[PDB]
């Protein structure tokens, strides 16, 4: 099982919206102590649970929705119920265990998916929005269902999320 | 049977033969693209690495429109649909990276080559980049953007489960005909010389379909793959002019308003859904608006006939608010 999105389309505000949107995620969960820009949430899940299951069949539908026309400007509003419906299994997968790891290990884990994501078993499911500049050179929102190597190193649960905050 | 005749197959070749322009981002040229040279292209290279590809064809309104100008869906965007079973071996990856060495050949002259990545490529030109192996569905995508609002999608398809929604976006056109004509020829087309090109419908039979988008008739199957925008969509076609046959629509166009009301449970969920749909379907035309809200408004009264108020009242009062805030402005 595989689902990969990327998209390079998106304005600066929608980024800037997106961003708005994963950090009240990352205000909401519980925080650990112990150029470009990237944030996002890597979550580990397991594919033989009826939760694990039910996640994908929403990620799966979400990113059907993104493939349609004119569907860019929805991208801020139809991410506001993704992730924030708890009444959802996606929305409910980050109200729960999710963590906010330092910056320290949120680069490894980055790096290692990016070096995942790249090259053709722990299903991960991503979402992954990113600036280069000042000025604005690029934004890209990437998310998508992988199974691969180790990036969590022992740290990571399953179904428990880990946020990126890259700055 | 299926064979488009001299109009329909001149239809397609203008559309297969335009030049469309594929901006990029940055310190990068505009590239200048044939639709029949990327089938081309795509094809050869894709099998230079051993990679079939079963046939190509053509999608959605492009698809309509040769076959019928008048039907109004109008030809927007260019879907070319790569028919390949790719099995193993992470051939979506090698479709991903022929794609792109193509585009590095469609590039003007007088750049310097070396300097340009698979990944430059990627981030210039590419708009959108969609994999999904997932049950039964087998399938890639690489949109390519254009800044004039034209898109070039390339979808590879091994299998997909729902390949269409109503009738007249049902219509798939084989290229293969077209593309060899060009090559065995060098006398250009006539009403006399002209390829034999077959139309076919991923929903029953071609010319089932073909006469509902000859009449304007709004017709589909298996509505289990309901969306909240299908009942969007269904009001689309009705205000550009298409009906229904009148066939038991009794269950359907309650799904439609049923899937939506679950799809869409708070007021501002539909406030915000509805505002979207008005302006990235109808921007600049307030007439077009307002008569889609007011088509929307009583398909939605005359349909629901449940009994609960709280998604009905609710949902006839954010059309009629939107109506007149339309109107009045």
């Amino acid at each position: 099982v595989n689902i990969e999105f990327e998209a390079y389309s998106l304005s600066d505000n929608d980024y800037d919206g997106i961003k708005k949107l994963l950090q009240q995620l990352f205000l909401k969960a519980p925080v650990n102590t112990a150029d470009v820009e990237v944030f996002g949430f890597i979550s580990l899940l397991n594919l033989t649970e009826r939760k694990g299951t039910q996640c994908v069949e929403q990620i799966q539908e979400l990113v059907l929705r993104f493939c349609e026309k004119n569907c860019e400007k929805s991208m801020v509003e139809q991410l506001d119920k993704f992730l924030n419906d708890t009444t959802k299994p996606v929305g409910l997968l980050l109200s729960e265990r999710f963590i906010n790891v330092p910056p320290q290990i949120a680069l490894p884990m980055y790096q290692q998916l990016q070096k995942e994501l790249a090259g053709a078993g722990k299903c991960y499911f991503y979402l992954l929005i990113s600036k280069t500049f000042q000025v604005t050179a690029l934004v890209s929102l990437k998310a998508g269902l992988i199974q691969s190597r180790s990036t969590l190193s022992d740290f990571q649960g399953t179904f428990m999320t880990v946020g990126i905050a890259l700055s | 049977p299926n064979v488009l005749n001299w109009e329909q197959v001149q239809r397609l070749d203008g559309i297969l033969s335009e030049t469309i322009p594929i901006h990029g981002r940055g310190n990068f040229p505009t590239l200048e693209l044939q639709p029949s040279l990327i089938v081309k292209v795509v094809r050869r290279r894709l099998a230079e690495k051993r990679i079939g590809v079963r046939d190509v064809r053509l999608n959605g309104s492009a698809a309509s429109h040769v076959l019928h100008q008048d039907s109004g869906l109008g030809y927007k965007d260019l879907d070319l649909i790569f028919c390949a079973d790719l099995r193993g071996e992470g051939e979506f990856q090698t479709v991903k990276d022929v794609v792109l060495d193509c585009l590095l050949d469609f590039l003007p002259e007088g750049v310097n080559k070396e300097k340009i990545t698979p990944l430059t490529l990627k981030e210039a030109y590419v708009q959108k980049m969609v994999k999904v192996c997932n049950d039964s569905d087998r399938w890639s995508l690489i949109s390519l953007s254009n800044n004039s609002g034209k898109n070039v999608e390339l979808k590879f398809v091994d299998s997909l489960r729902r390949q269409f929604e109503f009738s007249v976006d049902s219509f798939q056109i084989k290229l293969d005909s077209l593309l060899l004509f060009y090559e065995c020829s060098e006398n250009p087309m006539t009403e006399t010389f002209h390829p034999t090109i077959i139309g076919e419908s991923v929903y029953g039979d071609f010319q089932e379909a073909f006469d509902h988008l000859c009449n304007k008739i709004i017709a589909t199957r298996n509505p289990e793959e309901i969306r909240g925008g299908g009942l969007l969509k269904y009001c689309n076609l009705l205000v550009r002019g298409f009906r229904p046959a009148s066939d038991e629509i009794k269950t359907l166009q309650r799904y439609m308003c049923s899937r939506f009301f679950i799809d869409f449970s708070d007021i501002g969920e539909q406030q915000r859904k509805l505002e979207s749909y008005l302006q990235n379907h109808f921007v600049g035309l307030e007439d077009r608006k307002y008569e889609y809200l007011m088509t929307l408004h009583g398909v939605v009264n005359e349909s629901t006939v449940c009994l609960m108020g709280h998604e009905r009242r609710q949902t006839l009062n954010l059309i009629t608010m939107l109506a007149i805030r339309v109107l009045a402005d």
